[PDB]
RNA sequence: AGUAUGGGAGAGGAUGGUAGAAUUCCAGGUGUAGCGGUGAAAUGCGUAGAGAUCUGGAGGAAUACCGAUGGCGAAGGCAGCCAUCUGGCCUAAUACUGACGCUGAGGUACGAAAGCAUGGGGAGCAAACAGGAUUAGAUACCCUGGUAGUCCAUGCCGUAAACGAUGUCUACUAGCCGUUGGGGCCUUUGAGGCUUUAGUGGCGCAGCUAACGCGAUAAGUAGACCGCCUGGGGAGUACGGUC
């Protein structure tokens, strides 16, 4: 498969479902295969520009392998949770599971 | 963004001010907007400078 | 009637004219200037002089708001913004801060052609 | 380098924002490209700012 | 796209002795291997006209590898594009 | 000449998302006589409230800094970021095929911009056109507006100073200094110094040229194949034909 790298940004106010969301991302990537190599929550994070009126936001890195579908399906949960103002997703070539600066 | 100190005079924060602008080359980039330059133009203004920039090299090395 | 302590001061000098206009903080106006409010019409509207003009009457009018400190904001290839920033001191208000926001486009659209004088 | 080393993608970075040419900060061309791109990657992902 | 598997498939499949990878009967099997994986993404990019370009290149090798065979050994040109049912 | 396996750089191509700056328009707050434009003016906008300033919204087009005599592509050309599909190139060592090569009349594919057909879209710019200036006259250069078009989808057109004004392929012939992507060696700790390879630049011995100049990226020394020229106009024109 083709490891990815995945960066989310939660709204400050669902800061309490984070949790919840990660936990089902993690089991739909589990029950298609995958292996969450890495997952950081780097905590709630002032923002260097206001993004939809907002000066705040929760920071959440994961490190997966994946297929086709369940990057589909991923990608297209990011895009309708509405918890969710911004994702990155790269791809990557190896596996990262070492600890990764901004996790304090 | 260029801040007075406490006792800053007027005359020194404006000179302080405007070559901070000059260092931030602002004015450079209006003076570009002010006209289209089409991309013939542009690539020969490159050229000439690619060209004055080795000149200069060659003889602040001598 | 109105009264405010901190203000800032807008410096919009293109090349052919020169607005000076002291508002208060979140951007509610409270006195403004042009060269052209003070005679000087037409090419004569664009030199230092008529900014210094127009900068010193906008500094008095706010006087009686009665603001003692103000930042300045110039945006604009003016040749007018040296005695626009200068004058506002021989006024007597106390300069904060001065800062450029010329807008710059990240290139969007495109500008008119050159003209062939 | 990437783009959640904050510290090092800031030493490249004038106080407008602006990206530091490699004629100034003496980099090598393969290093400089790799700069830029987190820099890109940082500023969509808000951890510095676009611009000021 | 093919991956490493495939292609170790086919040069088993069509190797003439032990760690052929050079002759004809190889070279040709994985020319028309790669051109019909590229007829699909061909059919859903109609304007790659740069990758078209490396498509036709694919076809001339194969047409002048499936001339030089023919010219050497006609036999094995009949085995062959039988095997890869190329009418030609 | 080509094939398999490891590694590497890239604005190479196609599809779909998304981010920030700016212009325009709309609405609202503060606020009041100008704004805009030029060599100088005028046309134009504004007291049913502009310009300026602050907040919110709509839409289209293009991607500042990085950026480079840098990179990629057969050429035309290609720049924000991310994912998917996909072509070529560079680099090391073995292994494999065994001349499978070069060029190429006809033919065929691609081919900037403008233009054409059908249907969308339209911020900014702007052929045509309107008005204001200038002028002996203005038909133009300057100014205020402004429609095609520039954008998207599906096709056509097949032309450019489409240029290096230099067809493709191969071998050989002093050196010096840059730069991009790799390989190797050496210091000795990490940054430098030698080489070698494929690109991209500046000088320059020999040689060549009418001269200017070219000079391992040849316009030198030789070979293979193709295209083209034969004084200036008439003329890339008429007739015929193909599209
Ligand atoms: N497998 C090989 C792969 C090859 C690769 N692909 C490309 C390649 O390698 N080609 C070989 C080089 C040939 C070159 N093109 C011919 C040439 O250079 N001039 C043409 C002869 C004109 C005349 N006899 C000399 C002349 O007027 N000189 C001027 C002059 O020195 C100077 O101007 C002025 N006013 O003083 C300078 C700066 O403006 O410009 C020069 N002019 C120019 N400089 C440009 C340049 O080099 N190129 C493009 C074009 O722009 C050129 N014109």
């Amino acid at each position: 498969m083709r490891h990815y790298e995945i960066v989310l940004l939660v709204h400050p106010d669902q800061s309490d479902q984070v949790v919840g969301m990660v936990e089902r991302y993690i089991s739909q990537i589990k029950e298609a295969d995958g292996q969450i190599h890495r997952l950081e929550d780097w905590g709630r994070r002032q923002l260097a520009y206001p993004i939809n009126k907002i000066h705040k936001a929760h920071y959440i890195l994961m490190n997966v392998e994946c297929g086709q579908s369940t990057l589909d399906e991923l990608e297209e949960l990011f895009r309708y949770n509405d918890a969710i103002i911004r994702n990155l997703i790269i791809r990557r070539e190896h596996a990262i599971t070492e600890e990764s600066l901004l996790a304090k | 963004q260029v801040k007075l100190k406490e006792g800053e005079p007027v005359d020194v924060a404006i000179r302080r001010f405007k070559r901070s602008c000059e260092k931030a080359g602002v004015l450079a980039d209006v003076r570009k907007r002010e006209f289209y330059e089409k991309p013939t133009q542009e690539r020969k203004r490159k050229k000439a400078a690619a060209v004055k920039r080795y000149q200069k090299k060659l003889a602040r090395e001598s | 009637t109105r009264t405010v302590s901190e203000g800032v001061a807008h410096i919009h000098a293109s090349f052919n004219n020169t607005i000076v206009t002291i508002t208060d903080r979140q951007g509610n106006a409270l006195a403004w200037a042009t060269s052209g409010g003070q005679g000087f019409r037409g090419s004569r509207k664009s030199t230092p002089f008529a900014a210094q003009v127009a900068a010193e009457v906008a500094g008095k009018a706010a006087l009686d708001y009665g603001l003692k400190n103000l930042d300045v904001l110039v945006k604009g290839p003016g040749p007018g913004r040296e005695s626009a920033v200068r004058a506002l001191g021989a006024v007597g208000y106390k300069i904060n801060s001065i800062t450029d926001v010329t807008p710059i486009p990240h290139n969007g659209c495109r500008p008119p052609k050159k003209r062939r004088v | 380098i990437d783009y959640k080393d904050i510290d090092t993608l800031k030493q490249y970075i004038t106080e407008n924002g602006k990206i530091v040419p490699s004629r100034i900060t003496g980099t090598k061309a393969r290093y400089q490209r790799q700069l830029a791109l987190a820099i890109k990657q940082a500023r969509y992902l808000s951890l510095i700012p676009y611009t000021d | 796209a093919l991956t490493n598997a495939d292609r170790a498939e086919i040069i088993a499949k069509f190797a003439r002795a032990e760690n052929d990878t050079g002759s004809p009967e190889v070279q040709v099997a994985l020319l028309t291997a790669q051109i019909n994986d590229l007829q699909g993404h061909f059919k859903a990019h109609k304007h790659d006209h740069h990758s078209r370009r490396g498509l036709i290149r694919m076809v001339n090798q194969r047409r002048k590898l499936l001339d030089y065979l023919n010219g050497k050994d006609h036999e094995r040109y009949t085995a062959l594009i039988g095997a890869l049912g190329l009418r030609r």
